[PDB]
């Protein structure tokens, strides 16, 4: 869309209706008359628009009002109410802008934010933007978390997030404007090379891909249409379903071959019966002939009964000859029909061995995308977030995604090398206990009104706990933690003195020989100004590869490419980096996924904040104290940078509403 | 609402591959084998049929007899009548044969004949005799 409606859309909101959230803040309006709803919407939309149209500077109520026109410039509270809603909830004046009203003189409230991810960073800025006092604590010696970007020389390569999945309705769009990140579209063409090192004929390539897509929908069909979602008391993985579907396709092939050859035998049998009939006829004919021959021996002139024999015998013999000529007729057809059936054997197989392997690459890809084995993915829910896909082509960040965190981090109180160990929340407030990463023994205590936790789900899942909650988190929280899935995916980075591959092409695939190793180095990216080739390890491979020397890993890397580009062409790489996120203590994986037996609703449970019990018994119910953000907390945008960022904006608003009160909801 | 084109997924089938860990392979093997049995069975009949073909070799062409062309003349020779009666006796009602044997009478003529001489050839008697066999 374009115009104001564009702005709604670019803000992930329906232009013509009020959201559940708006309903909560403007319950007067939405229970109100349609006319007013319409006004509201326009104001909201318009207001969005102006921010969007310029996001490098703060959009103030005055400015906003200034540009509105009556009827709409008519009601100033409505405007102000709206503008503040948008502002509180990060719909505007979020990211990096030039402040018009310099910062509130004295701050109010104090929040401790665990983790300097994008989730953290974004919340922190938001809060600070709201005059709160915020400190971040990060175990690492840098910001950005799983936005990790490697820089050396003019080498640049993200080990972390790499891609921007579409700018249509993506917050990073604004951030892009707000920051010079150089964005590069990703040319879709990706060519595959079997283990031999031979490209894969366009023909097979398209055949298989389409089967793959074919195969996916199939699963969807079982899931919804046959409701094949539980098997033997346990939930069905997308992986099981694919197997079942495949088996079934194989069954069908057999099934059809059988039926074909069965058609043959029956035809072949039917002919057999004809022959017999034919052979006997010849028998009778042969003999009848004799008899005629004999009777015609009796030379005329003959008595009548003797004349009769000849004639009658003669007739009988032509009869049979007629009868048999017919069969010879029939037999001809049958012979020929059998002749066609051997012509048109139904397909020999569902998939060649070579066929299975290209397919596997496609499955590795899915595994790369979801950062997990499809065995683990929920059949029913693994793509639940599919509806909220952005629009536009995918992009990569030519200068390294880290620029973003870094940019976000500017202006903020961040403590690096500080590892949280314990979070205590109680009615009066919270204390967070951390240590210096460099020397464990040196200890810090931070007191604050609220804690925002952006520890990764991986970290949350750790047994025994890397971080301790006091009191322990409620079971509803912790079960969701068990249930959700935290995947793994790894990058290997190869830096070269010269480009030896097609610059025209962004990415290309290698096809593994085994199904077990479809993950292993299955895909390669060239995205950077330097000569850098980046290679994914995905699927079950990822986990396993983590226990293997970089050198070996690089070995396989070079191998593969020598095969593809010829052994003289592939120089030793000047610089190499390999990642191992499941290993990383502050990540313990790459991103969340919907494990089989979980659902999107778990994501919602993770975002639900925690309210400590009363300090003195029978004192009234507190404020909540412990808040969660991060990629694993946002059901509609899980597992992404924009998702994390959004979560962070979310909680800041929630927190601000709580500790600063929201004066806009009457 | 419907499986993607040429994907086959049936309630019945699905339950069937599902039922135990190896059930999938069980069913695939049953067919793998089952098919082979048909394949072989084909080759028998192929061989069988081939041998029958050999017997039938040479067609019947040696045993064919020249066709005769008979103008479907109006009159009955006594010879012609005599043949008829005999024909009846051998051939029941199959008037086609009978015309065929007499060689120069219309099939009508035969029935034509039948009623016509029924009296003096006791065709009833003849018929019944021909019946008794
Ligand atoms: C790992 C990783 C890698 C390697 C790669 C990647 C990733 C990852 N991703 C994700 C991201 O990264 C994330 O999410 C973010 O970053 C998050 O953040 P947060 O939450 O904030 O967190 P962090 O960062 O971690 O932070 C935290 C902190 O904390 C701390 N700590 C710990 N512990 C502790 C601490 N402190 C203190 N104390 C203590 N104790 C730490 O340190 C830290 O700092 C991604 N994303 C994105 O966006 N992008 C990208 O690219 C990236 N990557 C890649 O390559 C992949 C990913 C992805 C995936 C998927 C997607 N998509 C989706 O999902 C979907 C949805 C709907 C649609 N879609 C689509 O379309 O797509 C598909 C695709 C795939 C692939 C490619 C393209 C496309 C996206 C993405």
């Amino acid at each position: 869309p374009s115009g104001v409606e564009g702005a709604a859309f670019q803000s992930r909101l329906p232009h013509d209706r009020m959201t559940s959230q708006e309903a909560a803040c403007f319950p007067d309006i939405i229970s109100g008359p349609q006319q007013t709803q319409k006004v509201f919407l326009f104001i909201r939309n318009r207001t969005l628009q102006l921010w969007l149209d310029n996001p490098k500077i703060q959009l103030t109520f005055e400015a906003t009002l200034q540009q509105l026109e009556a009827p709409y410039n008519s009601d100033t509270v409505l405007v102000h109410r709206v503008h503040s809603y948008l502002e509180r909830h990060g719909l505007i004046n979020f990211g990096i802008y030039k402040r018009i009203k310099p910062l509130p003189t004295k701050k109010t409230g104090k929040v401790i934010i665990i983790g300097s991810g994008v989730s953290g960073l974004a919340a922190a800025r938001q809060l600070q933007s709201f005059g709160m006092d915020v400190t971040l604590l990060e175990a690492r010696d840098r910001v950005g978390g799983r936005v990790a970007t490697f820089r050396k020389g003019n080498y640049v390569a993200d080990l972390g997030a790499m891609v921007v999945t579409g700018l249509g309705g993506n917050p990073m769009a604004v951030v892009s404007k707000q920051v010079n990140m150089e964005l590069a579209k990703i040319k879709q063409k990706c060519p595959l090379y079997e283990a031999n090192g031979q490209a894969v004929p366009k023909e097979k390539d398209e055949m298989v891909e389409q089967e793959f897509n074919r195969l996916l929908e199939a699963t969807s069909y079982l899931s919804h249409q046959l409701d094949f979602n539980v098997l033997n008391n346990k939930p069905v993985s997308l992986g099981q379903a694919l197997e079942v579907v495949i088996q079934l396709q194989e069954k069908h092939v057999k099934d059809e071959q059988i039926e074909h050859w069965k058609k043959i035998v029956k035809t072949q049998e039917e002919l057999k019966e004809l022959l017999n009939k034919m052979v006997n006829l010849k028998e009778k004919i042969k003999e009848l002939h004799q008899q005629y021959k004999e009777a015609s021996e009796v030379k005329p002139p003959r008595d009548i009964t003797a004349e009769f024999l000849v004639k009658s015998k003669h007739r009988d013999l032509t009869a049979l000859c007629k009868e048999y000529d017919e069969l010879a007729e029939t037999q001809g057809k049958l012979e020929e029909k059998l002749q066609e059936l051997e012509a048109n054997p139904p397909s020999d197989v569902y998939l060649s061995s070579r066929d299975r392997q290209i397919l596997d690459w496609h499955f590795a890809n899915l595994e790369f995308a979801n950062a997990t084995p499809l065995s683990t993915l929920s059949l029913k829910h693994w793509d639940q977030d599919d509806d909220f896909e952005f629009t536009g082509s995918h992009l990569t960040v030519r200068n390294g995604y880290s620029c973003v965190p870094v940019a976000l981090a500017e202006g903020l109180d961040i403590k690096l090398n500080t590892a949280v160990r314990q979070v205590r929340y109680t009615a009066s407030g919270c204390e967070v206990i951390a240590v210096n990463t460099r020397s464990t023994s040196q200890t810090f205590i931070y007191k604050c009104d609220a804690v925002l936790c952006t520890l990764p789900l991986g970290v949350l899942k750790q047994q025994p706990p890397a971080v301790q909650f006091v009191p322990p988190l409620p079971e509803w929280k912790t079960s969701a933690v068990q249930r959700m899935g935290f995947g793994n995916l790894n990058k290997v980075v190869l830096c070269f003195d010269r480009v030896f591959w097609d610059p025209s092409v962004n990415l290309f695939g290698h096809v593994g020989s085994t199904t077990a190793s479809r993950g292993e180095l299955f895909l390669f990216w060239n995205l950077y100004k330097a000569p850098i080739l980046l290679a994914l390890v995905a699927g079950e491979a990822a986990g396993i590869m983590e226990n293997i020397s970089d050198d070996v890993i690089v070995g396989r890397c070079l191998a593969i490419l020598k095969g593809i580009f010829g052994s003289s062409a592939v120089p030793q790489p000047k610089e190499t980096v390999v990642s191992r996120w499941r290993a990383d203590p502050w990540a313990r994986g790459s991103y969340s996924y919907v494990a089989a037996g979980s659902s999107g609703n778990d994501y919602d449970l993770m975002a639900q904040p925690i309210t400590p019990g009363p300090s003195i018994p029978g004192a009234p119910q507190p404020i909540p104290r412990l808040f969660f953000a991060g990629e694993h907390t946002i059901r509609n945008y899980p597992a992404t940078v924009h998702g994390a960022l959004l979560s962070g904006l979310r909680e800041a608003g929630r927190i601000a509403d709580q500790f600063l009160g929201a004066m806009y909801t009457l | 609402r419907k499986p993607p084109k040429g994907m086959f997924l049936s309630q019945e089938d699905v339950e069937a591959v599902s039922a135990n860990a190896t059930a999938a392979t069980t069913v695939l093997r049953q067919l793998d084998m089952e098919l082979v049995s048909v394949k072989r069975q084909i080759q028998n009949i192929k061989q069988t049929n081939s041998a029958l073909k050999e017997k039938l070799d040479g067609g019947i062409e040696p045993y064919r007899l020249p066709e005769v062309i008979q103008k479907c003349n109006a009159r009955w020779t006594t010879e012609e009548q005599l043949l008829a009666v005999q024909a009846i006796r051998k051939y029941g009602r199959d008037f086609q044969a009978i015309s065929d044997v007499i060689g120069n009478k219309s099939v009508v003529q035969v029935k034509n004949f039948f009623v016509n001489y029924r009296r003096r050839f006791n065709i009833d008697e003849v018929l019944q005799e021909w019946e008794a066999e």
